[PDB]
RNA sequence: UAUGCAAAUAUAAAAUUAUAGUAAUUAUAAAUUAUAUUAUAUUAUAUUUAUUCAUAUAAUUAAUAGGAUAAUAUUUGUAGUUUUUGAUACCAUGAUAAGGAUUAUAAAUUGAAAGUGUUAAUAUCAUAAUCAAAAUUUAUUAUUUAUAUUAAAUAUGUAUGUGUAGAUAAAAUAAGAAAUUAAAAAGGUAUUGUUGCCCACCAAUUUUUAUAAUAAAAAUAACGUGCAGUAAUUAAUAUAUUUAUAAAAAUAUAUUUUUUUUUUUU
């Protein structure tokens, strides 16, 4: 007498809060009190639901190549899959691996706000790709499988309000959220300014500004992903002094003010 | 007519009907609207402010004479928004060496405040001696009249808060009305750190004193960070202080209260890792927090859940 | 549609014999894809330049468990013959297989080596009426 | 007569002149505009209590 | 709008029948293609009838005079080299320039399918006598 | 085709049927039902050009969350599974098409309401939806016909046969066509009316009796044959004689409860 879609489900948040919390009545949606969302799905069920819902390229469909079934039936005729190792013999294998799915931050405005070339859209906001936890995008680890479930899936359960949410986004959404989720003032009162991976760049900018190449230094300034230290701006404006260029000095300082946390107020 | 409602802006048959303006009438503006002028709403972002200092500002007033002279020693200390990584032992050794050479009370004390701050950031425990070695004699000992520079007080207090310490209770008490009266001049950050440390070491009575003081001095309650208030109210197991904390819990705002419940529920929850020292289980307090929250927020009507068991009587 | 040959037979109307703008018909069915040309052999239904690279489908793009049929636009390569591996294409009823390798295939698409409309007609998929009509056309014997 | 157009405008444009209505109504009369609970077959569904 | 009637099942052993039919259809298509390429190149190399129409001028004129003179002594080697295919014939006549502007305007050439007949063709029936088993697009002898 | 026999509508009567006990009535006439060659109320159909007509596929529709030049919220990172069932492949009302037949020329339109897949109250079998490169059977479609002929998304290999069967298509509008015709007279056993009603035989039964192949008469709702009747597919009605699966049919007379066609000495 009981027909369900899934056999079992799980809770969003754990014992410490729940065991006490249950004593306070929560107001459920009046028309549809019982909520079963995609955050309530189990491991298997979620895996399956994230496979389906992407037309061809998506892992769920059988000929996408990510199919783990060893046999598939086309109209009463059973077909046995060809293993990839054998598929390689007549069809050369070119795989760059993960890194070819990610463009640098530079291109992001050209790409309309994305670093990610994957099948699903990837939002840099917390709430669209949110499962139980807030979504975070690994720029190293991106796979076709998408373990973290951060991508925007077209057909999955509960996708609708998310898709709407995406189409409702502000003009700078992608860019702004990428910028604020990373790059924030330290709990100490210390600037984010010092980061290992970007340091040689800042060294190059300063060293270039000191020999008086302003344009070169700026062309490298463009490539900077993180807030540059005060020394950078000191070097750039000090380079700006001899040739009398005022406008460029002012725009430098104006770039450091209120945009970048006032690194340039010094 | 359908399951899709006519959107009344686009549809002429709405627009041009007798209950709205037809196109042959003269198309002017009907009535003016001043909304933003009559009642104005103050700005509170749902996101916290981006550029705020977020720490304790130690107020460096030094004369621009010694501030040149002491530069080689000072450079190792914190300036504005800059936190040099120099080992604490070295800085304390420098002050211990040179400071008696300089004659000013103000300069030496400002210097010392900076030393305390620098040590509070690295959490070195051997700083407190500098309080007992120089300052204790003229400020906290045996009713000495001298009144300490505010920078110094704030700095030492922040040190006691960062490095968990009992000594704070003697300083705090000196700063009330009858004493130095530095209490109204504290940053919101100061109160946050204070409540956090105090809640960690687990003094219900320290907490009650401090909240009393904050309420009286008109600190900014809702802008006191949630983490610290939750930790502080977590440590409270005593019946009287518990009563005080209900009655005090009403002193917050609607939003603040909801995110107190949320912060609390995250902190013994998934976000248990967010803390350096894990919390201690307080069930009654956490519960009463979620209860206060459920009370102050607006009520939604869920008739099926309320009246689920109801039955009519012909009595 | 009259008979539902697929899912879409429920959704779609034929709308008589109806004209579409040039070279846009909703459902691409290339009946002409295999259409013998000796002189035009390299220019017909193939790459507009000989200097172009092979399509996406001549290469393994990612880590694959494996596939059932390779897409029909994948060009036949000398290795397709030599390696002696399964080469499958999705045609109707089920799948077409390159079984009997030849060098005359090389450098054309299997879009071109697979006859879309076969002269072999099963009578088991036909209604009695349909069989009658095909008899009218002088296709089926009777 | 019947309605050609309808617009929401403040009531101080047309409201019964000060000498027609009873004296200060804000102070001496407690008035709530409310809806009839019963089904009304004709007339207005909002009455002034 | 009638509810579409469902399509009957596929059939049995039909998958093998179809695999087989297409397979050997291709193995046949190989000899089709080979034969047709032979026929095409063979056509390309072999001689053809004269592409011009002798019913108009500058061609009707006696083969001892006018254009033909220009053809015999100056152009002959070139015309015989390209086997009188109408495209290079017309192009050579363009490049000889001693006719110059007239090649397209005044002069007149046999229609495509007639100009394609083998040298020594007598009767028009020769258009429909060419092999029909070969795919050259009327480009075979 | 009036030498045998042979009274018989031209009205003396008291509700229909029925041999004078059967059923509860019957009969009836003018409402209503689109085409029968009328004068030009003021102008024309008898010209032109056409006809080889095909195309659909690889399943998850359920919610809100704001960031630089803003007087300070980590609200950085906002975490309470699980009691409902229709638009589905499936029964599940509505609503807009196509379709030339008599309001005309002046300051002027040659496209109509009578409903053609997708739309709003009947629920109780199922995920069937394009994001490429794909499988002809469907009444409802104007294709290039002999000087020169495949380069950018991939783009149609088949049918030369005396402009040739039957049968079909379009047009009187910035084009060019010119004289043959059409308006007025009509019936209903039905009663939103011909997809209407009825007629006999052919079984059971019910009931009265004046028992003739097989009694008669009256109620009656099966089955099977037809198609008798409503000017009704050779008009009907009455008598007469004949004929016979069944209504009925043939002939002889009278007759309209049938519709009309009309020379005041040519
Ligand atoms: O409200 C917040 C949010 C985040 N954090 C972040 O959590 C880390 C550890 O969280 P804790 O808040 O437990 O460490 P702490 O009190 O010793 O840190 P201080 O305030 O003394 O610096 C902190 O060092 C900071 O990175 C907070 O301290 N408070
Ligand atoms: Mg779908
Ligand atoms: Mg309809
Ligand atoms: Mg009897
Ligand atoms: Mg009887
Ligand atoms: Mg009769
Ligand atoms: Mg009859
Ligand atoms: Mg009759
Ligand atoms: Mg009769
Ligand atoms: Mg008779
Ligand atoms: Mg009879
Ligand atoms: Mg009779």
């Amino acid at each position: 007498s009981v027909s369900g879609v899934f056999s079992k489900g799980r809770g969003i948040g754990h014992e410490a809060t729940t065991s006490i919390l249950r004593y306070i009545p929560r107001a459920r949606v009046p028309w549809q009190p019982s909520r079963f969302g995609r955050e309530n799905l189990t491991a298997a069920d979620m895996a399956r639901l994230w496979s389906r819902g992407r037309y061809r390229d998506g892992p769920g469909n059988y000929n996408s190549g990510y199919c783990t079934e060893r046999t598939h039936v086309l109209e009463e005729n059973t077909v046995s899959i060809i293993p990839r190792r054998e598929l390689e013999k007549y069809m050369p294998d070119i795989t760059i691996g993960p890194k070819a799915l990610v463009t640098p931050v530079s291109l992001m405005n050209a790409r309309n706000g994305h670093r990610v070339t994957h099948d699903l859209l990837h939002s840099y906001d917390p709430h669209i790709g949110r499962l139980g936890k807030p979504a975070v995008v690994d720029h190293d680890n991106i796979t076709v499988e998408d373990p973290n479930r951060v991508g925007l899936n077209a057909a999955t359960l509960d996708c609708r309000g998310r898709i709407y949410r995406w189409l409702r986004r502000g003009p700078f959404f992608q860019v702004d959220n990428y910028f604020r989720r990373s790059v924030k003032l330290n709990r100490d009162g210390t600037l984010p300014t010092d980061f290992v991976h970007e340091a040689p760049l800042m060294r190059k900018i300063i060293r270039l500004a000191h020999r008086g190449h302003l344009k070169a230094a700026c062309e490298e300034y463009r490539r900077v992903t993180t807030v540059p230290p005060v020394e950078v701006y000191r070097a750039l404006t000090a380079c700006c002094v001899p040739g009398a260029k005022l406008a460029d000095a002012v725009s430098i300082f104006e770039d450091g003010d209120s945009k970048l946390f006032y690194v340039s107020r010094d | 007519v359908g399951y899709t409602p006519v959107n009344p802006d686009t549809s002429p048959m709405v627009a041009y009907s007798q209950y709205h303006w037809h196109y042959n009438l003269p198309q002017g503006m009907e009535r003016p609207h001043s909304v933003n002028r009559t009642f104005a709403a103050p700005f509170q972002s749902n996101h916290s402010l981006v550029n705020k200092y977020r720490g304790v500002w130690i107020e460096f007033d030094m004369h621009p004479a010694f501030s040149v002279a002491l530069e080689p020693q000072l450079r190792k200390l914190p300036r504005g928004r800059t936190l040099p990584k120099t080992p604490a032992e070295e800085v304390i050794a420098d002050y211990t060496a040179l400071a008696p050479l300089v004659d000013d009370e103000k300069t030496r004390d400002l210097w010392l405040a900076k030393v305390f701050q620098h040590c509070a950031f690295q959490r070195c425990g051997g700083a407190m001696e500098l309080w007992e070695r120089y300052c204790h004699q003229r400020f906290t000992a045996e009713g000495a009249t001298a009144k300490p520079p505010l920078s110094l007080v704030k700095s030492v207090l922040f040190y006691c808060n960062k490095t968990d310490n009992s000594g704070w209770r003697a300083l705090f008490d000196r700063c009330l009305k009858d004493g130095w009266n530095y209490t109204p001049l504290f940053d919101t950050a100061q109160w946050s750190f204070m409540l956090k440390s105090i809640g960690r070491m687990g003094d219900e009575d320290g907490v009650r004193a401090v909240l009393e003081e904050m309420l009286d001095v008109q600190a900014d309650l809702d802008r006191v960070e949630a983490r610290s208030v939750v930790i502080a109210l977590n440590a409270v197991t005593n019946a009287d202080v518990y009563e005080f904390v209900k009655k005090y819990l009403f002193n917050f705002g609607e939003r603040k209260v909801k995110f107190l419940r949320t912060t609390y529920s995250d902190l013994r929850g998934h976000g248990a890792g967010k803390l350096r020292i894990p919390l201690k289980e307080n069930d009654n307090m956490y519960y009463h927090v979620c209860w206060h929250s459920s009370i102050r927020s607006p009520r939604q009507f869920s008739p099926r859940q309320l009246y689920f068991d109801y039955t009519p009587s012909t009595l | 549609l009259k008979i539902a040959k697929s899912a879409f037979g429920f959704y779609l109307a034929r709308r008589g014999q109806r004209k579409y703008p040039f070279l846009r018909r909703p459902h691409i069915k290339n009946t002409h894809s295999m259409n013998p040309s000796a002189p035009y052999f390299w220019s017909f239904m193939t790459a507009k330049s000989q200097m172009a690279f092979l399509p996406e489908e001549n290469y393994i793009t990612g880590d694959w468990t494996g596939k059932f049929f390779v897409s029909k636009r994948q060009v036949y390569t000398l290795q397709h013959a030599t390696s002696g591996a399964k080469v499958r294409v999705k045609s109707f009823p089920s799948i077409f297989e390159f079984n009997s390798p030849s060098r005359w295939n090389i450098g054309k698409e299997m879009n071109t080596l697979t006859k879309p409309r076969m002269d072999l007609i099963d009578e088991q998929m036909l209604t009695k009426k349909q069989r009658l009509d095909y008899v009218r056309a002088g296709l089926l014997p009777k | 007569q019947g309605a050609v157009a309808t617009a929401e405008i403040p009531a101080f444009f047309n409201e019964r002149p000060a000498w027609e209505r009873p004296p200060l109504e804000e102070t001496l009369y407690v008035t709530t505009n409310k809806e009839r609970y019963d089904d009304v077959r004709g007339g207005d569904i909002y009455y002034d209590d | 709008w009638a509810k579409p009637k469902k399509r009957p099942k596929v059939g049995q052993g039909f998958h093998e029948k179809a695999q087989k039919w297409r397979e050997e259809y291709l193995l046949d298509r190989h000899r089709a293609l080979a034969d047709s390429l032979r026929a095409y190149v063979e056509f390309s190399t072999s001689k053809r009838v004269e592409p011009w129409d002798a019913r108009f001028k500058p061609f009707d004129r006696i083969e001892k005079d006018g254009v033909y003179v220009l053809m015999r002594y100056m152009m002959e080697e070139k015309l015989q080299l390209c086997n009188y295919h109408h495209r290079p014939v017309k192009r050579l006549f363009c490049n000889i320039g001693l006719m110059g502007p007239q090649i397209t305007t005044k002069a007149r050439w046999k229609p495509y399918r007639f100009a394609t007949n083998p040298a020594g063709t007598s009767k028009a029936e020769r258009m429909y006598q060419r092999d029909k088993t070969v795919y050259t697009h009327g480009h075979n002898d």
